[PDB]
């Protein structure tokens, strides 16, 4: 009975919402849309293995 | 699936549970204000996580979960924007509300 | 600043118009002007999704600052050199804009002197 | 459609052969069952209407109105049995018979395929209402009210009848399907102008349009509670529905014949909302609020757009529910203190907390709080009006402000402050009254979850 | 998922960068993500697997209704009520389908605007152009019809537009 | 938007400096800060305005709770003319309200600094209405003016409350809530400022007197 | 909690406390029954000032029509007790 | 913690409230001093403001008035 | 509030009320106690300067310019006690005041709780019922035929009488009812 | 001596600045006595019913009845068609109607003739 | 008087704005022609910036 509050007010609601989003909301197009991640020079793309080249050899005004 | 959407919606959803319990026995007891304050504190703690995700990768989202009605060419859906403004303001508001409810437990004791 | 006093209280015809400048050709007083170059390509800025107002001639330093912030996320006190470099590049851009303002006002004063004094020697 | 009509007709011998102490129970139970059965008409098609037979048809415009009528009968029975307790058995049965006959006429009116049958039932609804007002009203003014209720209606409807028969002489039919499929434009002539006026002014009087509305405060104030409930919730809408049917033959004349009515509706909407701010009688305030909402409905129908028609349908349903609830709320306090003066009984939140909650929710729906269907209809009408002309917002927004100003005003006057000291007969709320308020308010809120069911044919 | 057609609702190939840690500090996002997985996603997945197992034991189908093409209002006689009725019903169905086409294009536009972030003005040009074309065609077809629109009124509007275009072309051939 | 914000912030700050109810003074302070938010919207700095919203929430809520603790201790008295020397009698409340007033006035490296300091610099360094800029600077001075009024009248001097002293702030709920928002009002500015991506081009080059203008007008 | 419930003894003690700090009143011959006019030889202005001092003492002000006729400490104690619902 | 009224005397104080108030005042002051020691430019600016008058005509491209 | 008003205020009463208002507004202007004491002594001296004026026309005109000076120099935001008519707690607890007759409408289950309280309530109701007619008779006896002249009420005068019209004064809800 | 306060409709003259309260005649005192007597007689009439143990319900107030009746039902019988009432009715009842008609008709004429010319920018306007 | 004075002074401040002694901010690719709405098929007029 010590943590009975966090299992009925947090764990149960997040079970229902995650089930609802994962299997019902995302079953239709464009219901959950994220902006694409930022890509920087030198990054490696996980999906295709592509590598973005670096950025044009700064004049290096140090 | 990305935990971002589930956590952002759960933070908002769990705030409504005491409103559903307002007709229960706890509402007639003297433990109701503490229960509301604890719910708000838990909501703030949960909302801290999407903020960390955004500060890590700049993650933003829109969730159109429930389609309400279609007016010929205009679709009205229950949609939530989870950009920088929302995911930054929600924890700040929850933190302030938590402090103010704890303060109200003492300020309004004899009400 | 004092430029506002000169334009509003003094002769405005001798003072640059911030909305309408430069009016003199960029190659007028210079024999050879090197065109300002850009390091970051259009695709790199588009993929970084910087902002349409952050896509200036200092965008490459901003890109490295953003990448460094993302890479060392927990340590938010690690992107100091990149922040300094971006700030320095923006400061140089602002100094260039101040130089352009001063150049254009000097050119306009010199133009007024030459035109009205060749008129003065042309009226007698 | 007879599956609704015949049980309603059977309500009459059932109440006339019931035991003296069983009339209310039987009537309430069976009217509720009839409402449940009528709830099946909400399954609508889109393309075309449900054409049961040559005589009766159901549309996405008719079905919500029918359901509202069948639902309003049990609420009226519940609200009537308190102040009719001392009445004899025969007169109680006669009162219930008037209510049943009114429901029967309204149900047939909303589903008639042919315009003369619609007109005949439309006039037939007058007689039970007149009898109810002039026989069971409380004050001496009721008689005058009855006269005002009668001759305002007939002076509008008698020309319509003439126009109707004239139309059947030239078109050959008054069947609404034939009228809609074989519709032809109206030319710009004096004869066409007067036929337009004859086709429109009866529904204008029924709305009522500002300037033709003087019968409504009298009739709604002097009527008993069930009379006021049916007059505000359903009878006014007889105008709107009628207009939505008859404007199909009035194009393109309505393009310019509608200007005086639009000006009257917008300005008089402002005027009646302002009148609500200085009103000593609590029922009169509700009546004038109804006038303002119906003015907005008139604007919606006159501008002839799909968004305006949808908004008008939604606002008609929402206002019916809200105005009926407000009249019942006022009647509870009237039966407490036997006066309609708004400032007599004050601070009632201290003495009746749950009834205060009911008052608050009714006031919120009256001022169109989102996402209630009241605001859905109001916003659709306002958007269509803005498309009609951008300056309309100036009036529309103004109306919104004044509406809130009087709604909360009512709420603040009767519920807040301190109680009147000498009034010591304020008993706790009965279960009947609380249940009546709940049965008003819960369907209104549930309609928010499925708004299309009240958005009409244009959805 | 494969529930919807990817040609009707397209999306770009979804490039995501690989994590490139630059500090020895632990990443709280990854630890919280693992906790969320283990305590939320696994039980939800198990419940869904049970529900899908139950659905598999009871498999039945529903069908999309196909409507024949009937003659339209153009080849209906003036007072033939039956042909007019069927043509009007077909026209109403076509109007509904056109509304849903506009809805699909608007969904594409909205999803593009959200997906592109700060680059939406340049990277959603194709969606904007598609919506412009569809919106213009829809406005030509159905605008200004009014409260009681019918296939006859749409036909009259199209005939008026055709007359205007013919007169414009005829006077352009004279210049 | 810029002109509306400027007139709002200066008018409300001007009203605040003569008020005697503590809640009224803090409410006029809230109105003035909202006017500042509107002026930073008007110079095309929406992210800076949002940052000010987040920063101002902390110390304005803390200031209201400090006022509430004072009111509750003095038997529901809200007039500063009847609040005497509470500096020693209510030490934690005095500390919290001092820190909140310092955050409100833009004391460096506090929550209000990272927001307010930047807004003033951006208004100083933009093509802007001259009257609006002057009004914003005057309102910045008036902010310190009414903060001084609150502190001086409520905490300094000799007692002016009724002789039956009921002063008691030793309740864990009050102390803990104030403490939480106090830690917020001290560190949230730095944390949030360093943990967000740069959404603006920074003003890196400006004359020194223009750099120090906000502090100078506050000192005045 | 809030202030302790008020008692008649406390009200009387505080009224006499305030009166004994008034310079125009002899502290030792002042009684709860002393008339301000007949026994203490004060005038109407002194009575107004005494009423104001009592209002400051108890944090509430007495209307003039009531204040005009409080002519002895016992009358003030009774008025305060009746106003603040004190019975013991 | 039970605290009583005192009637025209300074109220009774606890040690906890005094130590917490002092601790948080000291925390604020230490934070300000520490940040100013490490991030002084944020108040004082980091880059020098140029003087436009110290710029020659050659580097700004102004001819000597005779062309 | 407890005293019946008279037809008019005497000159002495008007002068005293002006003195009180002026002192209160001076205290509003002079926030600090020592300064207020100094200027209140000055006000008292200036006020005593004309205490022994005999010509009532002169005293009346002096009162007139005193009122004019007060209206010109009053504090626009004077201090108000929290529960005074302009105060911040004026009618704050009015919503918690419930009339005693409401107790008659309680369900018998509600009255099953608190048996002793309702026994004493029945005793009080019996007292009021038994005293009403004597109160009415005393009011009729003591009232001049031309109706009452003021709103003052008489006390009880016999052995076991109660003062007429006492019930609603005695059974006030409370000042802090909840 | 000091600047004088002048009253207005929404900021009335204070009692202490009212000369009528300083120029007192015996008839003024007797009128005040009559006013107090009327108030006292009404107060006794009210309090005899308020404190009545056998009284249950509402104490009907004839003043409230008169006020509501005068505000509602007594108005038309006391109305007389007058140039003042005729002009006020004509103005306040008809002038706004033609004002709004002119405004809306002018706006719609502009919009319609601007649609005819093909210059209104109606792109993306498909809902109405 | 206060409101009229504020309106007049705001109008004056609009007539005589405040600004810094700088030239326009410069952007690389023809003032970001493709970024601000594109239309990449019409050869935009080249905006060239030079060092100073
Ligand atoms: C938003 C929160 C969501 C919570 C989730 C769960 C909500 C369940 C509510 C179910 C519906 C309520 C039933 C109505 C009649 C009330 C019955 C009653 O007598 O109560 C006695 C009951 C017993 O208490 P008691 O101690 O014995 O004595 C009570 C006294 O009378 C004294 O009682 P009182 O003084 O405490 O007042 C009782 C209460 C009840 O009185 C009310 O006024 C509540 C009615 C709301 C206003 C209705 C008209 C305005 C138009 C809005 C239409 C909304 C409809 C949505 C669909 C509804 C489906 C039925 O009034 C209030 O507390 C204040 C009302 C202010 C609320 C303002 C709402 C504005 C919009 C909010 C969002 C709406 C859309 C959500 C989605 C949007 C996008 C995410 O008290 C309660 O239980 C309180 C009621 C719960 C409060 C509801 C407030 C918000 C809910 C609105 C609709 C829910 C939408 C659900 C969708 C998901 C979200
Ligand atoms: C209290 C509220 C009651 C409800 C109010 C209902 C409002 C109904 C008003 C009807 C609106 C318009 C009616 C007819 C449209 C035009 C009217 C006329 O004024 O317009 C001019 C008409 O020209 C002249 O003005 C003739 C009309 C003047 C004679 C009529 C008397 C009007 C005086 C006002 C009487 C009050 C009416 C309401 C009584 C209660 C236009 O000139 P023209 O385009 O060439 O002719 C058009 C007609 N054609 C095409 C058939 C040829
Ligand atoms: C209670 C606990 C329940 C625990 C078990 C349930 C777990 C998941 C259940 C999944 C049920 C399947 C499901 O919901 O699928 C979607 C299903 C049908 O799809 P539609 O979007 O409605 O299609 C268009 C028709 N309008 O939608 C639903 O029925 C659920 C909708 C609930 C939405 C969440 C609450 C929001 C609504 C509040 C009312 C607000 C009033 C109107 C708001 C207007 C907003 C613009
Ligand atoms: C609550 C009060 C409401 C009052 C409503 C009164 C207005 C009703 C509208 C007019 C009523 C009678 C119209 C007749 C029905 C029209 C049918 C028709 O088309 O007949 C016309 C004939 O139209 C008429 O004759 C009507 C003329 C008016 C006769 C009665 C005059 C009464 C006063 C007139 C103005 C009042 C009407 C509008 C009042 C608005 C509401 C106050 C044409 O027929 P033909 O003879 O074949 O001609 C074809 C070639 N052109
Ligand atoms: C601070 C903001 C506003 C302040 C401005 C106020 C200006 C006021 C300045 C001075 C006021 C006067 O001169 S006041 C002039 C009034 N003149 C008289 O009163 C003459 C006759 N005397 C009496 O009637 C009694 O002695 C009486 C005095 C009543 C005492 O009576 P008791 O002994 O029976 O109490």
């Amino acid at each position: 009975r010590h943590s009975i509050f966090a299992v009925t007010h947090v764990l149960i609601p997040v079970w229902i919402i995650h089930y609802y989003l994962k299997y019902h909301v995302t079953a239709k197009p464009y219901t959950v849309v994220e902006r694409k991640p930022r890509i920087f020079p030198g990054d490696t793309i996980l999906e295709t293995g592509e590598v973005i080249p670096l950025m044009k050899e700064f004049p290096d005004q140090h | 699936m990305n935990p971002f959407a589930s956590l952002t919606l759960t933070t908002l959803t769990i705030l409504t549970i005491p409103i559903m319990m307002s007709n229960s026995n706890i509402y007639k007891t003297n433990l109701y204000p503490n229960y509301v304050k604890t719910t708000v504190s838990y909501a703030f703690t949960l909302s801290l996580v999407p903020l960390l995700m955004f500060m890590h990768t700049g993650q933003e989202m829109i969730i159109s979960n429930w389609h309400w009605m279609t007016l010929q060419t205009v679709e009205l859906s229950l949609s939530f924007k989870m950009d920088y403004f929302s995911v930054m303001f929600i924890p700040v508001a929850l933190f302030v509300t938590w402090s103010i409810m704890e303060f109200s437990m003492w300020y309004m004791h004899s009400d | 600043g004092a430029h506002l006093a000169r334009r509003y209280l003094g002769d405005a015809s001798k003072e640059p118009d911030p909305l309408r400048m430069p009016t003199f050709p960029p190659d007028y007083g210079f024999p050879e002007r090197k065109e300002r170059e850009m390091v970051a390509t259009q695709q790199e800025m588009n993929d970084a999704q910087l902002m349409l107002q952050q896509r200036d001639y200092c965008a490459h330093y901003l890109i490295q600052l953003l990448k460094c912030k993302r890479d060392s996320f927990p340590n938010f006190l690690a992107c100091k050199h990149e922040q300094h470099d971006w700030d320095y590049c923006e400061h140089l851009d602002y100094v260039k804009r101040m130089k352009e303002f001063e150049r254009e006002r000097r050119l306009l004063q010199r133009k007024k002197r030459r035109e009205q004094r060749e008129a003065e020697m042309a009226r007698g | 459609m007879l599956k609704i009509i015949i049980p309603t007709t059977m309500l009459l011998p059932m109440t006339w052969m019931s035991k003296h102490n069983m009339i209310w129970i039987n009537a309430t139970v069976h009217s509720l069952l009839i409402s449940l059965i009528s709830l099946s008409l909400l399954n609508q098609l889109g393309e075309n209407s449900l054409n049961f037979s040559l005589t009766f048809f159901s549309d996405s415009l008719s079905a919500p109105l029918l359901v509202l009528t069948t639902w309003l009968l049990p609420l009226m029975l519940m609200a009537s049995q308190s102040h009719l307790s001392k009445e004899t058995t025969t007169r109680k049965k006669l009162y219930i018979t008037m209510l049943i006959l009114l429901q029967l006429f309204l149900i047939m009116t909303f589903t008639a395929t042919e315009l003369i049958l619609f007109y005949i039932l439309f006039e037939a609804t007058l007689v039970p209402t007149l009898i109810i007002i002039t026989r069971w009203g409380n004050q001496t003014e009721r008689l005058n009210a009855g006269l005002y209720f009668l001759f305002y209606t007939l002076a509008g409807s008698l020309p319509l009848l003439v126009a109707l028969v004239y139309i059947q002489n030239t078109t050959g039919s008054l069947n609404f399907l034939i009228i809609h499929y074989w519709s032809h434009p109206l030319s710009n002539s004096w004869s066409n102008i007067f036929m337009w006026l004859a086709c429109i002014m009866a529904f204008m009087v029924k709305m009522p349009l500002y300037g033709l509305h003087l019968w409504l405060p009298k009739a709604h104030v002097e009527a008993p509670i069930a009379g006021s409930m049916v007059l505000a919730a359903v009878l006014l809408k007889l105008g709107g529905y009628g207009m939505m049917r008859i404007t199909t033959i009035l194009n393109p004349l309505t393009n310019y014949m509608a200007y005086p009515f639009l000006m009257l509706s917008m300005w008089g909407m402002i005027m009646t909302s302002s009148i609500c701010l200085r009103q000593t009688d609590l029922k009169s305030l509700i009546a004038y609020s109804s006038v303002s909402h119906m003015a907005l409905v008139i604007v919606a129908i006159m501008i002839q757009t799909p968004w305006s028609f949808m908004g008008a349908t939604a606002l008609m349903i929402a206002h019916g529910l809200t105005s009926s609830m407000l009249f019942c709320l006022a009647n509870t306090n009237y039966e407490r203190v036997h006066s309609r003066t708004m400032i007599l009984a004050r601070g009632l939140q201290t003495l009746l907390p749950l009834m205060a909650t009911w008052w608050l929710v009714a006031s919120l729906t009256n001022l169109a709080l989102p996402p209630s269907i009241n605001l859905i209809g109001e916003l659709f009408i306002i958007t269509a009006s803005f498309s009609w002309s951008n300056i309309t917002i100036i009036l529309m927004g103004m109306n919104m402000m004044i509406t809130a100003l009087y709604s909360l005003y009512m709420l603040i006057t009767t519920q807040r402050g301190k109680y009147t000291h000498h009034i010591n007969n304020i008993k706790p709320s009965f279960t009947r009254e609380n249940a009546l308020m709940a049965l008003h308010i819960l369907p209104l809120l549930l309609l928010t979850l499925n708004p299309k069911m009240i958005l009409g044919p244009l959805y | 998922p494969d529930s919807w057609d990817k040609d009707v609702y397209p999306e770009p190939p979804r490039r995501t960068p690989a994590p490139a840690p630059q500090t020895s500090l632990p990443n709280p996002v990854t630890y919280l993500t693992k906790i969320f997985d283990l305590l939320v996603d696994r039980p939800v997945t198990l419940a869904r697997e049970f529900i899908e197992q139950q659905h598999a034991k009871n498999r039945y189908y529903y069908y999309h209704r196909e409507f024949r093409r009937v003659p339209d209002i153009t080849e209906c006689e003036e007072k033939d009520i039956l042909c007019m009725f069927e043509a009007e019903m077909q026209w109403r169905r076509d109007y509904k389908v056109d509304q849903e086409i506009v809805n699909i294009i608007q969904e594409r536009l909205k999803a593009c605007q959200q997906r592109e972030g700060e680059s939406y003005r340049q990277n959603c040009a194709k969606e904007l152009e598609q919506f412009t074309q569809v919106s213009k065609a829809f406005q030509d077809r159905y605008s200004d019809l009014g409260a009681h629109y019918s296939a006859r009124k749409c036909l009259a509007k199209q005939k008026q537009r055709m007359l205007a275009e013919r007169k414009a072309a005829k006077e352009a051939a004279a210049a | 938007t810029l002109c509306l914000g400027a007139i709002t912030t200066l008018f409300t700050a001007l009203c605040a400096i003569t008020q005697n109810d503590i809640k009224k003074i803090v409410a006029f302070s809230t109105s003035s800060q909202l006017g500042l938010m509107m002026v930073t919207i008007g110079i095309n700095q929406p992210h800076l305005a949002f940052l000010h919203i987040c920063m101002h929430a902390f110390f304005k809520a803390m200031l209201f709770m400090c006022s509430g603790s004072i009111i509750h201790s003095l038997n529901d008295e809200q007039d500063i003319r009847k609040m005497g020397g509470l500096y020693k009698a209510m030490p934690f409340t005095t500390t919290a309200l001092i820190i909140g007033s310092l955050a409100l006035t833009g004391m460096p490296y506090l929550t209000g600094f990272y927001s307010k300091d930047l807004i003033i610099e951006a208004v100083n360094m933009s093509y802007t209405n001259a009257w609006a800029l002057l009004m914003t600077l005057i309102a910045t001075s008036l902010t310190a003016a009414y903060s001084t009024r609150i502190i001086f009248f409520a905490f300094l001097g000799k007692p002016r409350f009724p002789p039956l002293v009921l002063i008691n702030e030793n309740n864990p709920l009050l102390i803990n809530s104030i403490k939480r928002l106090l830690i917020g009002s001290i560190f949230a500015g730095f944390i949030i400022s360093n943990n967000i991506p740069p959404m603006t081009v920074p003003n890196t080059t400006m004359p020194l007197y223009m750099k120090m203008t906000a502090l100078i007008v506050t000192i005045m | 909690s809030d202030a302790p419930p008020l008692t008649l003894e406390a009200i009387k003690d505080r009224v006499l406390y305030v009166l004994k700090l008034y310079d125009k009143i002899d502290p030792e011959k002042l009684s709860v029954n002393s008339h301000f006019m007949k026994d203490l030889g004060l005038d109407s202005l002194d009575q107004v000032e005494i009423i104001m001092a009592m209002e400051d003492e108890f944090g509430f002000e007495i209307p003039d029509i009531d204040a005009e006729k409080l002519m002895c400490p016992q009358e003030i104690v009774d008025y305060i007790a009746d106003k603040k619902d004190v019975y013991e | 913690v039970h605290i009583e009224p005192r009637y025209r005397q300074f109220p009774q104080l606890t040690r906890s409230q005094l130590i917490q108030a002092e601790f948080f005042s000291a925390t604020m002051w230490f934070w300000i001093l520490w940040r100013f020691w490490h991030d002084s430019d944020a108040v004082l600016g980091h880059f020098p403001y140029p003087d436009p008058s110290q710029w020659t005509d050659e580097e700004l491209g102004i001819l000597p008035d005779d062309e | 509030a407890f005293s019946a008003p008279a037809a008019y205020l005497t000159h002495q009463q008007k002068v005293l009320r002006l003195y009180k208002r002026a002192l209160r507004h001076l205290e509003s202007w002079c926030v600090h106690r020592d300064k207020y004491r100094y200027f209140a002594c000055l006000m008292r001296a200036r006020f005593d300067e004309h205490k022994n004026e005999k010509d009532m026309v002169k005293a009346t005109q002096l009162l007139r310019q005193a009122e004019e000076e007060f209206w010109y120099g009053q504090h626009p935001q004077p201090y108000i006690f929290p529960e005074s008519p302009g105060g911040t707690s004026y009618e704050r607890y009015e919503c918690y005041k419930v009339p005693e007759w409401c107790l008659d409408d309680w369900h018998p289950s509600e009255k099953a709780m608190y048996p002793d309280y309702f026994a004493k309530r029945e005793q009080w109701k019996r007292l009021r019922r038994e005293s009403w007619e004597r109160e009415v008779k005393q009011l009729q006896e003591e009232t001049p035929p031309g109706g009452p002249r003021t709103e003052a009420l008489p006390p009880a005068r016999k052995e076991g009488d109660l003062p007429p019209l006492w019930w609603h004064i005695v059974t006030r809800p409370r000042e802090r009812p909840m | 001596s000091f600047p004088k306060y002048k009253p207005s409709r929404l900021a009335t003259l204070p009692a202490t600045l009212d000369p009528a309260e300083y120029d007192i005649s015996p008839e003024t005192r007797k009128a005040q006595a009559e006013r107090l007597a009327i108030r006292s007689r009404l107060k006794r009439e009210y309090l005899l019913q308020y404190n009545d143990p056998n009284r249950l319900g509402v104490i009907e107030d004839p003043a409230l009845i008169r006020w509501t009746y005068a505000r509602s039902a007594n108005i038309y019988p006391n109305f007389r068609p007058t140039p003042k009432t005729s002009l006020l009715g004509a103005l306040f009842g008809i002038g706004p109607l033609f004002f709004w008609y002119y405004v809306f008709k002018t706006d719609r004429d502009k919009k319609e003739k601007l649609i005819q010319e093909g210059k209104l920018d109606q792109t993306f306007n498909i809902s109405y | 008087g206060f409101v009229a004075f504020m309106l007049f002074m705001f109008w004056v401040g609009e007539i005589y704005p405040s600004y810094q002694p700088v030239g326009p901010k410069q952007y690389p690719y023809n003032d970001l022609y493709l970024e601000r709405g594109g239309d990449p098929t019409k050869e935009p007029e080249p905006v060239v910036h030079y060092e100073i």
